[PDB]
């Protein structure tokens, strides 16, 4: 090819015209450089209005844009770099290193915008991820290749829970895992790698069983809603051509919607419902439709919702609540209460505590923990105005083992050393299945109610009863 | 049928005149349509993009909309001096303005010209408005204390410095006393040394009449802390554009405070009346989105300015501008796009109540709304000793304290908690214009967390709270300096506390 | 100012090239060159309405421009100036919009106030006459600037006729008094 | 040369002009269209280019001709001020209305004129005495503030600021200035009776107030130049004349209102509930025009018709920006049947500080705010449950409550007549006293009717006398 260049007509906002000559147009989707002494801008193209002059969105910021100015077009959709190599190195949204180690790239880029897979392609999973929370396992379990959601309030820790899973699970699972984080703020996104330099997931010695691609919101609208898709390719890269398994992360995706809202705003589309992108529904969709287990691989994303004004009638959330398999909810009453986790379980529903899926026994156990609890909630009300001696016999017993087992969900985190100080505990599938069951049987019911309280396993709660006895 | 600004009858006819005008499609342009405070001037195909133009007039003007070929130029005066077909020539700067330690007991506006006439600033520098922000490599960790004086604030929901807060809360419920109150205590540190141990405080008033931040310096003149504040303002008057520009070169004057390493604190009230600002600009741009009446790209407005506050690392020189937001709330209204926005970017809520501030809590904090994320690091090491069932007390003190109002047959545990509480709430009230010492809210929370006013009638707290400080300043005068020199509680230190506070209990 | 401004987008352009031709005069000699292209353009089938119409570039526009220029070398200039104004604006389906705007503005110039008298059937030439001299000998046309009135022949007017120009009509037509009479008797 | 031009559109009252000169009026300048009904002001707004300006039109529009002659006024409309506006009503334009013919103009300024300056402000402090006793106690007014009422029923708000003025102007001997824009013209006429019967206007005597009337009829364009002309009459007592002034604009919705009724036509695209994209901007500019300058002391009474009582409206919220302090006046309160109806837990004053008024002072109101926050809290659980069936503590503060509540009414003056009443005013030392006594129990011991619509302490035991009688 020959350099097609493009002349700017108008800067306003994100959208920069750009004025390409005949028979040199470019195509929807692609992506224009313009040279600047900012290195390159990147403009996504978005739509061609006609006579040559494609709108455009941009992805840098677009201060002191002189009229005229020479735009190249690389001719497709922005090309990201894809290897072993991104593991463990941190590139920005037109993927480019910021970790400042130089050149990342294998011998592979792809476009940030890719096909969803076929009918075809997908292959339906039933493995059970284990998280090693307990109230995580028994309650909501969730399962390898699925695609997990974390709603919940304004970054309640929110941060800290996802901190949590890839402190545990990405060590624990051989898979590769990818970060990406949509505008996270700049503080957070230090303390993300200052921890996985501490955790050692990333080690800058050795690989990386994660790769990251911190977005932060700094960046115009425009960058900030095809971060998500950049991310996805490197797990598809992951999924598809290193054949792998994968454990996706994203964060936070009421992130991908307003960033969305933005430019539809910006490329003047009539905004629906609560402001809402009136292509809201298209976007989801694509960017969830393209995680999938397939028979090439496996991902499994863990996708941070943010409720706004913890109001999930609000559509942004109620568009994502049906695109995701297993529904959690973190509960600011629950971390208040003092419980961390914070996961309220009688509102988390996953839809993969399917009896058959995880086993009768785990279904019937988590059915009675699930009533006996609904149980107590029900019972707090007469409990704290009617009294608590007019409550029965069994409902006193029912009430008794039901704050241990409140505080039994109560277990610390590895990653709240730092929010706590109380080493973490990673516990089994098995265990907690069967430390549970003894619970509801009342074979620990000669141990102090906050022996439970934040402590791993049945054999931690022995041991702190012992420890509450001295 | 297509309509060009093109065809406009004076440039049409000069076309097909044949001869028609270069240079003046460079670095000239003829203004052609004006009002609004909106030009819209015909040329000036060499301006860069948010470059400032000199209207012949000798109003300067940003330009944000560079269209195909006319370029619309933000007004940053009336309209009444600007009129059609003037000359317009290319600044060929973006703005910038002059940033220096001179800015220290001065009032200024925007475009960094003393308002307070307390003549010439001395400049030590000039930046531009946009800076974008400091990457994740700049950044280090938060681990510097910053203490309000308010002691729900410093307890419940600590600052430090680098870190986002967002003041939220109805509007004029004395929104600037919260905000003043920090800046009175960050008189402790102004009399000490260390500079970098000092927030040096810059107070952003935007859409403000005179009148209101004339008294803002009067105060602050009073408590002599105008010697060691900056206060950038943008009255309601100042232009539409020179209120849009003016939290972000407020910005600029606080990165020059982090580029000398040395931390300061930047009070962004409000950034709702920044918001308005650009709701107005925008749509006399033309600039298409309602945004449900504001326009999309608000929140990138915002969000690139708050990032821009951050502790950086010590190959940074450990500088660190924190920021506080302040927001109105119409009718508490928290799902309004700008307050919800707003909420994502922060790294804190600190809601305030009104009908708490009725209640008597004044200032008052909705503690339930407010969050501080990053939390606990910036928090004196004895204080979080302290206060660290403070927050469970309150949150059963809330549950239980609904059942209370309805006064059924108390359970023994809830009426516990409900004299404790009572308590509690009381012991937190807070007096405006009054900063307390932090060596001196050790005391109060151990006193109260230790149960030992739960006893003491609940009339009578106020007075105790007076008269307890005063007993330790009396007596244990040796324990507070223990408490200053090392911000941590002993055992020998805690017992020491607990039996003036035992001694205190009948007075 | 032009004599009669019509407004109007598309006159923009007629304003524009009548004051254009003004100043430098021969504004007759421009109307008559582009008069005498536009009725070719007209006349040639492909380039009559089927490359009036957009589906070109600017610079495929710009290549029909050359080859309008070569059906009459030498226009006047000022109309081959607005030959590239409408390339540049990409406008050639209001071209004959254009010419036709620029015919008003020149005869408003001449003065010739060309007229209609509306009717049913075609009338006699006793009849054109008689109204074309009351006409002339009307305030309405005083005389000074010239009358051309034009009878045309309408169906849908059921006899009489209407003398119109200048925005003052007078209305005797048979259609419309047998309207009134027989609504003033369904009352 | 005066610039001549036609009338090319004659959009509503928003009419457009084209001069044929290539002399251009700027923006706010004022052209005169010659009207065989008389003249019609029209001041400039846009430049729309092509020499076609787009001009507010000030004076009621009809019969006009598009091709019309105008003519340039230049500059805006320059009223003619002096001790000679003092009785005298005048129009926007300036005339006297009242027929008291042309006034003998000393200085004629422009309407528009650029806000004084950060330096030119100083903050004043000084206690204004209200003698109504909720103003006292809640909502200490001070002398060159800025007052605010955010009333929804105008029946009220008009008797407010008259009570208003019978206290304070009659005190006060400097000059004042009653701009009344958009407000009734029924009621405008019974504030001129009444002014020149109060002898405040002097007509034959001399007036030590000028007033400016601007009718709720008068095209809407006139009604947003009227607040202009009424800030400058007082910018030339504040200014020109050094004297203290007083200032009353009510109702200064209406400058919002006509200001969103221009905006569409105007071209602009209008912003959120209706309300112009350029409220900030307007209003910032009016309400700095208002001031108390090291010149001069003006103390500026603003009325603002909360439209639906929705103080959440943007509009009702852009004007609690610039005042100082606000005394909003609710329906409810009003069904209550309080008058005054200020609301008594949205009442708010910069001077409510201990420092200002005493510590003293500053606890009593601290209590009776209390009291009621607790009672309005209540409210729910007396509906629910019987209010007998309430703890003993809360029925005590409910009964004292409800007595509060009604110790809150004090009969006005000036509505001595509507009320039926025989008006009281009463003491600020005197409030104070008598709630800190009604705090303390000491007269909760006596009927709760006894505090129903009546004035001061001594009031309530002579009623009573009556009662018990």
């Amino acid at each position: 090819s020959t350099p097609i260049t493009g002349k700017v007509t108008a800067v306003i906002g994100a959208i920069v015209d750009v004025h390409f000559e005949q028979s040199e147009l470019p195509a929807i989707l692609n992506a224009l450089e313009i040279k600047t002494p900012q290195g390159k801008l990147v403009l996504e193209v978005a739509q061609h209005l006609g006579e040559n002059t494609v709108r455009t969105i941009a992805m840098d910021g677009t201060e002191g844009l002189v009229r005229g100015e020479k735009v190249l077009d690389t001719g497709g959709p922005i090309s990201v770099p894809v290897g072993r190599e991104t593991l463990g190195r941190i590139i920005n949204v037109i993927g480019e290193p910021i970790d400042e180690r130089g050149p990342i790239k294998s011998k592979l880029r792809k476009p940030i915008h890719a096909d969803p897979p076929s009918f075809a392609e997908q292959s339906t999973s039933a493995e059970i991820l284990e998280t090693g929370i307990k109230v995580v396992d028994l309650l909501a379990p969730y399962a390898r290749g699925g695609k997990i959601g974390l709603f919940g309030g304004a970054g309640v820790g929110k941060t800290v829970f996802i901190q949590e899973l890839i402190n545990n699970i990405a060590k624990a699972h051989g898979g590769f895992s990818v970060f990406t984080g949509v505008g996270e703020r700049t503080r957070e996104g230090n303390d993300l790698y200052r921890e996985m330099k501490e955790t050692g997931v990333i080690n800058l010695e050795g690989e990386s069983k994660v790769a990251l691609v911190f977005g932060q919101m700094n960046e115009p609208p425009g960058a900030r809603a095809r971060v998500a898709l950049t991310g996805l390719t490197i797990a598809e890269y992951f999924r598809d051509e290193e054949g792998q398994d994968v454990l996706l992360f994203i964060d936070n995706i009421f992130r991908f919607t307003q960033a969305g809202s933005e430019v539809s705003a910006l490329l003047g589309r009539i905004p629906s419902a609560v402001g809402y992108q009136p292509t809201l529904a298209t976007d989801m969709g694509l960017l969830q439709e393209r995680i999938t287990t397939t028979k090439k691989g496996s991902v499994t994303s863990v996708q941070a919702v943010y409720v706004p004004a913890d109001d999930l009638t609000d559509p942004a959330p109620a568009t994502t609540f049906a695109h995701l398999d297993a529904t959690t909810v973190l509960s600011r009453g629950i971390s208040e209460l003092g419980i961390y986790p914070a996961v309220d379980p009688l509102d988390s529903k996953s839809r993969l505590l399917d009896a058959a899926v995880v086993g009768q026994e785990h279904y019937d156990v988590a059915s009675k923990v699930q009533e006996t609890l609904q149980t107590y909630k029900s019972l707090q009300d007469i409990i704290a105005i009617l009294g608590m001696d007019e409550l029965s016999e069994q409902d006193k017993l029912t009430v008794e083992r039901a704050r241990k087992i409140q505080r039994f969900l109560s277990q610390p985190f590895a990653v709240a050393e730092v929010f706590t100080g109380i080493p973490g505990k990673l516990v089994r599938l098995k265990d907690t299945v069967a430390s549970f069951k003894a619970v509801l049987e009342g074979k620990y019911d000669n141990i102090p109610e906050h022996a439970f309280y934040m402590v791993g396993g049945i054999e931690d709660v022995v041991a702190k009863a012992e420890k509450l006895a001295a | 049928t297509k309509a060009q600004p093109t065809e406009v009858s004076s440039i049409l006819e000069e076309r097909i005149k044949g001869v028609s005008d270069e240079a003046n499609l460079n670095e000239t342009g003829r203004v052609l349509a004006v009002g609004d405070g909106i030009a819209r001037v015909f040329g000036l195909n060499n301006i860069q993009a948010e470059e400032l133009v000199e209207f012949s007039s000798g109003v300067k003007g940003m330009a944000l909309n560079l269209e195909p070929g006319q370029v619309g130029i933000v007004l940053f005066g009336s309209d009444r001096l600007v009129k059609e077909g003037e000359l317009v020539k290319r600044t060929g700067n973006i703005v910038d303005v002059p940033v220096g330690p001179g800015l220290l007991g001065r009032v200024v506006d925007a475009l960094g010209n003393p308002i307070d006439g307390k003549g010439p600033i001395d400049a030590a520098g000039r930046s531009r408005a946009q800076v974008k922000a400091p990457g994740i490599l700049p950044r280090r960790s938060v681990h510097e204390p910053v203490q309000t004086g308010l002691k729900a604030v410093d307890a419940l929901v600590p600052i430090g410095r680098g870190q986002r807060e967002l003041i939220i809360g109805d509007r004029q419920t004395g929104k600037t006393a919260v905000a003043l109150d920090t800046i009175l205590n960050q008189k402790r540190w102004n009399n000490g040394s260390d500079e970098s141990k000092k927030l040096y405080c810059v107070y952003v008033a935007v859409g403000q009449k005179r009148s209101t931040v004339a008294q803002l310096v009067q105060t602050l003149e009073q408590h002599d802390a105008m010697k060691y504040s900056i206060i950038v303002a943008a009255t309601a008057s100042e232009a539409a554009p020179l209120q849009y520009l003016a939290p972000f070169t407020a910005a600029s004057i606080g990165e020059w405070f982090r580029d000398n390493g040395k931390h300061a604190l930047i009070v962004y009230d409000d950034l709702s009346k920044q918001a308005v600002a650009y709701r107005q600009l925008s749509l006399l741009l033309r600039r298409p989105p309602g945004r449900e009446a504001y326009p999309g790209d608000v929140f990138y407005l915002h969000s690139r300015l708050l990032e821009r506050a951050a502790k950086l690392s010590e190959k940074e020189g450990s500088g660190s501008l924190t920021a506080l937001p302040v927001i109105e709330t119409q009718g508490g209204d928290v799902s309004a796009y700008i307050p919800t926005n707003v909420i994502s970017i922060t790294d804190g809520q600190i809601f305030l109540e009104a009908e708490l501030f009725y209640k008597g809590i004044r200032p008052a904090i909705n503690v339930g709304l407010s969050v501080s994320r990053v939390g606990s690091a910036a928090q004196v090491k004895a204080l979080k000793q302290v206060a660290g069932s403070l927050k469970l007390f309150l949150a059963q003190y809330r549950e239980v304290a609904a059942f209370a109002q309805f006064g059924s047959d108390l359970d023994a545990s809830t009426k516990q908690t409900l004299v404790r509480g009572e308590r509690l709430t009381q012991l937190l009230k807070q007096n405006q214009y009054s900063p307390l010492a932090t060596e001196e809210q050790v005391p109060l929370i151990y006193a109260g967390v230790n149960g030992h006013l739960d006893g003491i009638e609940l009339s009578r707290i106020g007075e105790f709270e007076s008269s307890f400080l005063s007993y330790l300043k009396s007596n244990h005068n040796e324990l507070l300096t223990e408490i200053r020199e090392k911000g941590e509680l002993s055992k020998e230190l805690l017992a020491s506390l607990k039996s003036a506070t035992e001694s205190f209990v009948a007075t | 100012p032009p004599p009669v401004r019509l407004f109007g987008v598309e006159g923009t352009y007629a304003t524009a090239l009548y004051q254009a031709a003004a100043k430098n005069s021969s504004i007759d000699a421009a109307f008559q060159s582009l008069q005498k292209v536009e009725s070719t353009v007209k006349k040639n089938p492909k380039l009559g309405h089927l490359l009036l119409n957009p589906a070109l570039s600017l610079k495929d526009r710009n290549s029909v421009i050359d080859a309008i220029v070569e059906t009459h070398k030498n226009l006047d200039g000022y109309v081959v100036n607005l030959l590239k104004v409408l390339s540049e604006n990409n406008r050639l389906g209001c071209f004959e919009k254009i010419a036709s705007d620029f015919g008003v503005l020149n005869d408003a110039h001449n003065g010739l106030l060309k007229g209609t008298v509306t009717s049913a059937e075609p009338l006699d030439p006793k009849s054109f006459k008689r109204i074309e001299k009351a006409l002339s000998a009307s305030k309405l046309v005083g005389q000074g600037k010239s009358l051309k009135l034009e009878n045309v022949v309408k169906p849908e007017i059921k006899g009489g006729l209407i003398v119109e120009l200048g925005d003052k009509t007078v209305d005797l037509s048979i259609s419309t008094k047998i309207q009134k009479l027989n609504k003033v008797l369904e009352d």
